[PDB]
RNA sequence: CUCCGCAUAAGCCUGCGUCAGAUUAAAAUGAACUGACAAUUAACAGCCCAAUAUCUACAAUCAACCAACAAGUCAUUAUUACCCUCACUGUCAACCCAACACAGGCAUGCUCAUAAGGAAAGGUUAAAAAAAGUAAAAGGAACUCGGCACCUGUUUACCAAAAACAUCACCUCUAGCAUCACCAGUAUUAGAGGCAGUUCAGCUGU
RNA sequence: GCUACCUAAGAACAGCUAAAAGAGCAAGAUUUAUAGGUAGAGGCGACAAACCUA
RNA sequence: GCUAAACCUAGCCCCAAACCCACUCCACCUUACUACCAGACAACCUUAGCCAAACCAUUUACCCAAAUAAAGUAUAGGCGAUA
């Protein structure tokens, strides 16, 4: 049995969309925005 | 280019020898091209409301080989029967019913009707008849390919008839939305008498040239002169 | 004939004959300039010179003064959609001249008059595209775009 | 005379050239072999005809007339070897018993393959013969394990075809319920 | 990207096919039959692993001892490579 | 001063270098095709 | 092509509320 | 011969043509049509035979058979389960508008009693004579095989040999007289070729 | 860099490897001193042609012909036609005997025949 | 402008011929890319030869004279055997091995400056910096790591020096012998070792 | 098929002092085409411990 | 709004069961895929190092015919590792 995560896209945007405000590519980047979300909470 | 001497005529400055194809199957054809034997509507129709004997003859002959594929036939109630098709075909036209249309009329009648207003909106009523539509003229086509015998009935029909043509942004670039006009057409009908399941169809109209000039269209219009190359020069 | 064992010849020994040659040769078009007695053709790799002035001789009862070969090599350079060499066949051209002063033109296989002289074989599909084809008319300039259909 | 290399000058230009069925291997079983021999050559001058019209329609760049001409000419001539094969190697059977008309043996070669050998004819005798000596007919211990894996490849293939083919049964009896008989 | 953009085909199982129906029948073929058979006896499978569990392994030195003669010769010596390859790993060398 | 022109392509010299009369020469030669065999290789030789 | 079908509905759902908010019905 | 690669899917033009040249390049990779398997034994429709369409935009009307394509399991029946094209469109000109049909699979037609012109099931079974008819599964009659024009396009009775067309009496004639000869050795007679030399023996090895 | 797929001809390698293959024809001679070509006529292969004059077969068939069922040649069927009538007949009336083989046409060798069936030394 | 060019060999293998193209080079005519069609024709060249025995001391160099040393590509007869003929293959190109600014490599014949073969500038402007070239007052290396003008052979470097190695000669060492090296040689032989120009004057954008 | 050395059978080298022939300026311990040989515990090396298709 | 995204098959894997393969014609060990001349060359001989001993120097493994058990027992071993 061969197991891959299927709802990725869901888990990336729960980090996006608290960044969605912020500027350049941090707003859509998730490793970017990862780490910026992090910091502003 | 557009036309096939053209293409084969690039075909072979191409060396693309393109062999033709035999196959048992051929394109089945459910109407024809144009009219058996062209009505031409006596001038001075309009202004009303021995050769008669063979013209009407001809429709005597025409009628019996009629009968002979479809006896329970009465030339007396297709005028009715016609003008019934005639109002249900130009119905579709207003809500773009073309499956039901594809009933109503020919293969060659259905690119003349749509075409031109797929991206429009037409709205058409007919508002009354003038005077009985009579059938004019009954002809009837020869044994033709794969055993496929048509019959052409023309129907004078005079009726009073309503047009308002939008463009593809709503506003009106033809006709008046109530105000009924009066028009006199010759509407051929056809329908393929060995196929088992064919049915009388609109399949053209006729336009005599006395006819007078249709309603002017709203827009003006340029129509531009010669666009010539530096080297020729314009003459009148 | 190719493609098939020759019987050993010793010294001596009888004539080797041919009944049914399996030599099958093609009379084509030159494709530059040649004299009024050369005729040239392609024929299989493993047929001689020799084998074709008895050949012609033998079967078309040509009479043949002298008989040149060459080897033609057919490009590899194509390649497939998988990016591999496509092979154009090597063939064999002979020249042939004709013997006691005979001369030889290729002739107009496909007359262009002869393949186009208007024979009446009626087809209902291409009739009928001609005829609608001749009702289509241009749309009138002053109408506008308006659906012309209408009698209204 | 060369005209024999071309269609009836008639023909040329015609869009078609109409013409009879090929003959069959049981129509030519009737005929005599001098009979045969006489029409190879009826045939084979035909053959040369058509081929030269098809070359001569790629240099015009034009569709061949009647191309179907060809096929069955081609399927004539083949008729013609087959019968007159069959007589041959029935009267080879009978005067001799020999299945095939050239000798030749079951042989090994130098990579352990069994392969049929066929006979060349040779003015001296084989153990004289230098360049036949120099064929190694047998193969050396060290080509036992080529052919163990030779043989294990071709078994990997067929298993995998053998499984292919059940699973596609799988997947027409899934589409298809009905079939299951 | 990355996610099907439509539902994939409605997944469809008969619950009460006959593979399914005669699930676990005979399990107990010793305990109701005289214990003439065992259950082990049912199980379908690799004739080295009917009947007996193990670590890849045990797997391994098993499938090697039992069928080893009769494997391909590339597949006893990826077998015999992956024997010695565990040995070392199961024995935290 | 040149540089990657190793090969100065000779016929004679690829033939008898990598031919198939030399594979065949040799025991390590055979092998050599029956290498090329297994794997499947278009060309066995030069 | 990943097998599963939790995700693809839950995706399903998520264009639906775009397609409402691109075109927000009357 | 044409070399079709593996899961070559076919359509309504024929393979060769130049519409499936178009659409079937080479290249092209899609999958395969999962067809039911029916063996030429089992097969029961022909070309030239009424059937009765079961569904489609005219079920329950009747037409003949026009072609088969066995490789699908589609039958062409002229007439029906159709749509609309145009033919010979330009640029220029917006073409011919035809109805052209769509192909029905083996289920989805039945062919129809001949007594009465109505859908029924058939089986294979063989005459008193020997002969393999389909017979209707209720009340059974003998539904004659259609008769439709030859593939080749010839038809026998309008046929008149040509120039280089043998005729019947030649061809059935019988010359052959059987005898322990091979042609070689009959025609050098025939010929009165004359070989006095004998072959030396040869070494085959 | 060499090409190895392509097929190794006479056009390639130096004058010694182009001069040395050929295509495939078969050789009607040999070779003498100073290059010289000896051509030997029995090597070169003789075409017999029959003629054709007053033949009625004709490279195709008329469509108008009853289709037979194919019935390929074999050995006994050879015998039963060809030979199996002279046996019968002899027989009957006794002067058959099986010393006397080769008066049906048996074959003992096919030595010191112009055509032998076995091994096949004659040309198609 | 010519730096070459033409041909052969080797390599390469249809790779700027025709037609067509919607493909391509900076270039929507060209085309070396794609599709179709055509093509290089033997006299040049390759591909050779019956046996057995036997014969073959005298270089080449204008080969003559005068000379040599490292001692040399060039030859038969006897007897037997043999009556036959012109097959087969190479023959095209703007081309190969490379490098990816010809960076470069590439045998032979002929031409010795071309009768053959080619184009350094896409357009403009005329900043710096940078590269190459040319000219330069007065001075003429000043100020700068340092300008310019026991034999022989390879090596890094180059004007080169130096060292290293090789090597003539020299020296010791081992070896009394033949049918695969040494050697078809024989201690005057063979092999293995060692061998211990400045200043000045002159010129230069240094 | 690079390179080192070697084998077979080839090829090339203007003028100038020019006795002496010699890397004198500009015919040799020269250069060079072809085929072959020596293979990694090795080969080859006027020996750089270099080179033997990076 | 572009670029793109999305897909379900091609086949494949592991088992089971069964011991597989291959002479149309022609060509192919010489420079393979080359119709056609006095051959003569002939195969057989411990696997090694090393996973580890935290180095390494004896020392450890890859086969020989029944799953299980006897048994990780007897026994071997710088009596160490380990077998
Ligand atoms: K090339
Ligand atoms: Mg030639
Ligand atoms: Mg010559
Ligand atoms: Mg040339
Ligand atoms: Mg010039
Ligand atoms: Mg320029
Ligand atoms: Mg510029
Ligand atoms: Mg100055
Ligand atoms: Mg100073
Ligand atoms: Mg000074």
């Amino acid at each position: 049995l061969r197991n891959r995560v299927t709802d990725r896209y869901f888990r990336i945007q729960e980090v996006l969309k608290h960044a969605r405000h912020f500027r350049g590519r941090k707003n859509r980047c998730y490793r970017l925005a990862v780490r910026t979300v992090i910091r502003a909470f | 280019f557009k036309t096939e001497k053209e293409f084969m005529q690039h075909a072979r400055k191409a060396g693309l020898v393109i062999p033709p194809e035999k196959s048992d199957r051929s394109i089945h054809l459910a109407c024809t091209a144009g009219i058996f034997d062209a009505y031409v509507p006596p001038e001075g129709d309009a202004r009303i409301s021995t050769e008669r004997m063979k013209k009407t003859m001809a429709s005597q002959v025409s009628i019996r080989r009629i009968k002979d594929y479809d006896a329970n036939f009465k030339i007396k109630d297709f005028p009715e029967k016609a003008k019934d098709i005639f109002i249900e075909a130009h119905l579709c036209l207003n809500n773009s019913d073309h499956d039901r249309l594809h009933t109503l009329v020919t293969e060659h009648c259905f690119p003349d009707m749509t075409w031109d207003i797929k991206y429009k909106t037409v709205r058409w009523s007919f508002v009354e008849s003038l005077e009985p539509s009579h059938v004019v003229q009954v002809r009837c086509s020869s044994m033709m390919n794969q055993g496929n015998v048509y019959g052409q009935i023309t129907v004078r029909m005079h009726t009073r008839q309503t047009l308002a043509i939008y463009d593809r942004f709503g506003r009106l670039m033809y006709g008046q939305e109530d105000v009924p006009k009066d028009v006199l057409e010759y509407v051929v009908f056809e329908k393929q008498l060995t196929n088992p399941y064919g049915s009388w169809r609109m399949h053209t109209k006729i336009v005599p040239p006395w006819a007078p000039p249709k309603q002017p269209i709203l827009k003006t219009v340029m129509i531009p002169g010669p666009q010539l190359k530096p080297e020729e020069e314009y003459e009148e | 004939a190719r493609n098939v064992v020759y019987p050993l010849y010793r010294l001596g020994g009888p004539q080797l004959r041919v009944f049914r040659t399996n030599f099958f040769i093609q009379l084509v078009r030159p494709g530059v300039a040649q004299p009024e007695d050369t005729v040239q053709f392609r024929i299989p790799m493993e047929m001689t010179r020799v084998d074709l002035r008895n050949y012609l001789e033998g079967i078309y009862n040509v009479p043949v003064a002298a008989v040149r070969t060459r080897v033609q090599h057919g490009s590899n350079k194509r390649r497939d959609h998988r990016n591999v060499r496509i092979k154009k066949p090597d063939y064999k051209v002979a020249y042939v001249q004709l013997a006691h002063g005979q001369t030889f033109t290729f002739p107009d296989l496909f007359p262009e008059k002869d393949e186009s002289p208007e024979g009446s074989a009626a087809d209902d599909l291409y009739s009928m595209l001609e005829e609608e084809r001749q009702q289509r008319q241009s749309s009138d300039p002053r109408r506008g775009g308006v659906p012309s259909w209408f009698g209204l | 005379g060369l005209e024999e290399f071309f269609d009836d000058p008639k023909n040329w230009g015609q869009e078609k050239v109409k013409s009879g069925a090929a003959w069959t291997c049981q129509q030519l079983r009737n005929k005599s072999n001098e009979d045969l021999h006489k029409l190879w050559y009826v045939l084979l001058k035909e053959r040369n005809m058509l081929l030269t019209l098809e070359q001569e329609a790629k240099r015009q760049r034009l569709p061949m007339p009647s191309p179907e001409r060809l096929d069955k000419v081609v399927d004539s001539m083949d008729a013609l070897d087959k019968v007159v094969q069959e007589r041959e190697d029935a009267l080879r059977l009978l005067q001799t018993g020999q299945e095939r008309a050239r000798p030749g043996a079951w042989r090994r070669d130098i990579f352990g393959r069994i392969i049929w050998h066929k006979f060349k004819q040779w003015v001296i005798p084989w153990h004289l013969n230098k360049r036949y000596n120099r064929k190694r007919f047998f193969a050396l211990p060290y080509v036992d394990h080529f052919l163990r894996l030779e043989r294990e490849k071709r078994a990997r293939i067929k298993a995998r075809k053998e499984n292919l083919e059940r699973k596609k049964a799988k997947i027409l009896l899934k589409k298809f319920p009905h079939l299951a008989e | 990207i990355g996610i099907r953009l439509t539902l994939p085909p409605p997944k469809v199982v008969d619950r009460w096919n006959e593979k399914r129906a005669m699930f676990g029948v005979y399990d107990n073929i010793g305990i109701l039959g005289n214990f003439e058979k065992h259950p082990k006896e049912l199980i379908r499978g690799p004739i080295w692993l009917r009947g007996w569990k193990g670590n890849e392994l045990q797997r391994c030195i098993r499938k090697r001892k039992m069928v080893g003669s009769r494997m391909f010769a590339d597949d006893l010596h990826n077998l015999n490579k992956r024997i010695r390859y565990l040995y070392k790993h199961f024995n935290r060398h | 001063k040149a540089r990657g022109n190793e090969y100065q392509p000779s016929n004679i010299k690829r033939k008898n270098k990598h031919g198939w009369v030399r594979r065949l020469s040799t025991p390590a030669g055979v092998q050599v095709i029956l290498r090329r065999m297994l794997k499947g290789r278009k060309s066995l030789s030069h | 092509v990943k097998k599963g079908f939790r995700a693809a509905f839950r995706f399903q759902k998520e264009l639906e509320r775009q397609r409402l908010l691109r075109c927000p019905p009357p | 011969k044409v070399t079709l690669p593996p899961h070559y899917r076919y359509g309504m033009s024929p393979p060769g043509s130049v519409a499936d040249k178009r659409k079937n390049p080479p290249w092209i990779r899609r999958r395969p049509v999962v067809v039911e398997p029916i063996s030429d034994e089992d097969w029961y429709l022909f070309c030239g035979d009424t059937v009765e369409i079961l569904e489609g935009k005219d079920a329950g009307k009747q037409g003949k058979v026009v072609q088969v394509i066995r490789q699908r399991n589609w039958v062409v029946v002229g007439g029906l389960n159709t749509h609309y094209r145009y033919i010979g469109k330009t640029m220029d000109y917006r073409g011919t508008m035809i109805p052209s049909e769509a192909p029905l699979l083996h289920r989805q037609v039945k062919l129809v009693d001949p007594m009465d012109r109505k859908p029924t099931e058939i089986e294979w079974r063989f005459t008193e004579a020997g002969e393999r008819v389909r017979v209707s599964t209720r009340s059974g009659r003998i539904i004659p095989k259609p008769e439709f024009p030859r593939a080749d396009g010839i038809v026998p009775e309008t046929w008149i040999d040509g120039p280089k067309d043998t005729s019947v009496e030649d061809a059935l004639e019988r010359t052959y007289v059987p005898c322990l000869k091979t042609l070689q050795e009959e025609v050098m007679e025939a010929m009165g070729i004359k070989e006095t030399r004998k072959y030396k023996k040869v070494y085959w090895y | 860099g060499a090409d190895r797929m392509s097929k190794w001809t006479s056009k390639r390698g130096p004058r010694s490897f182009r001069g040395r293959k050929g295509r495939g024809a078969k050789g009607i001679g040999f070779l003498t001193s100073g290059w010289r070509f000896v051509q030997i006529k029995e090597m070169v292969p003789e075409f017999v042609v029959p003629d054709l004059t007053g033949f009625k077969l004709k490279p195709y068939v008329s469509y108008l012909a009853p289709e037979s069922e194919e019935t390929p040649l074999t050995a006994a069927q050879l015998f039963s036609e060809a030979v199996a009538p002279a046996i019968e007949k002899d027989f009957k009336d006794g002067t058959f005997d099986p010393d006397n083989l080769e008066k049906y046409g048996f074959e003992p060798t096919q030595e010191g025949k112009l055509f032998q069936l076995y091994p096949r030394n004659f040309l198609r």
